[PDB]
């Protein structure tokens, strides 16, 4: 729970869970899992976490 | 794949599951070799069992090749080491690291499918006469993991 | 809950659980479906290398004060 | 007293840390283990990176590094 070790989990947090390289930044609909940036993304029809299909894609701001 | 690869090296470095150990063979990030120790309070307690795992280039868009190097008796196993399980093929999701693959391999040791068996003979002995398939299990256990 | 146990998502993060020791494995999946949004059905937890069983309770599996959980996606072997 | 501390975890979950020199023996880290686990030598068996470490190799041999973790696996006693 060092500081490096909390800083590396929040960035961790906020980077894409499929090529683990570019933020996230795209809410699949419905299911709301926030998890691929736009690079990754348009080679999905299933979300990752939960295997629900993805009806629509949000392009997502964390302002 | 490497970049992705090379993190999940590092995320497993840094905190490793109990249940399972993984990292590349020589030189080559693509081609890694695996251990998952056998549950406890199973017919494979005590055992280690080693495993290959083969990246393809288009990884995590594509699964990874796993199977086990070390002989193990299960109804969804077979002789060669192939892993007949959804999550290797169709059911493969790009968010599942190393380290889920191999505690979900393990997790499936004590939970087979019998009734769409890889090796059918195992099945009926597993869907017949528990005592004998948790001895043979322990038997190979012996022979080949320990 | 009673007591504290923790769950190593999907993405390697870890959450905490308020939970009894008596808690049923589905209560576990109905508490990570609230915080995490992963319906029960795509959940499979795993504890000391083995998947637990909806219908069955921590202390069924010796699941104590501060066990973690690791989480992976329903699978079935073939 | 170590120039670099390694971890090394049980199948329960535990960890300890070990303080160990990158030259240090296989052997060297089993005894340590026996002393602060009392776990004797012959019943350890211990894995780092998906591979099982010989008694006469160096910990650098097998690139365990500064907070390196291995695997504790006891024989089936
Ligand atoms: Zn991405
Ligand atoms: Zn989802």
């Amino acid at each position: 729970l060092s500081l490096e070790e909390q800083l590396r989990r929040l960035q961790e947090e906020r980077t894409c869970k499929v090529c683990m390289d570019k933020e996230v930044s795209v809410v699949f609909i419905p299911c709301g899992h926030l998890v691929v940036c736009q690079e990754c993304a348009p080679s999905l029809r299933k979300c990752p976490i939960c295997r629900g299909i993805i009806k629509g894609t949000v392009r997502t701001f964390l302002s | 794949a490497l970049k992705r690869i090379h993190k999940e090296l590092n995320d497993l470095a840094r905190d490793p599951p109990a249940q399972c150990s993984a990292g590349p063979v020589g030189d080559d990030m693509f081609h890694w070799q695996a251990t998952i120790m056998g549950p406890n309070d199973s017919p494979y307690q005590g055992g280690v069992f080693f495993l290959t795992i083969h990246f393809p280039t288009d990884y995590p868009f594509k699964p990874p090749k796993v199977a086990f190097t070390t002989r193990i008796y299960h109804p969804n196993i077979n002789s060669n080491g192939s892993i007949k399980l959804d999550i290797l093929r169709s059911q493969w999701s790009p968010a599942l690291t190393i380290s889920k693959v191999l505690l979900s391999i393990c997790s499936l040791l004590c939970d087979p499918n019998p009734d769409d068996p890889l090796v059918p003979e195992i099945a009926r002995i597993y869907k017949t006469d528990r005592e004998k398939y948790n001895r043979i299990a322990r038997e190979w256990t012996q022979k080949y993991a320990m | 809950g009673s007591m504290q146990i923790f769950v190593k998502t999907l993405t390697g993060k870890t959450i905490t659980l308020e939970v009894e020791p008596s808690d049923t494995i589905e209560n576990v999946k109905a508490k990570i479906q609230d915080k995490e949004g992963i319906p029960p059905d795509q959940q499979r937890l795993i504890f000391a290398g083995k998947q637990l069983e909806d219908g069955r309770t921590l202390s069924d599996y010796n699941i104590q004060k501060e066990s973690t959980l690791h989480l992976v996606l329903r699978l079935r072997g073939g």
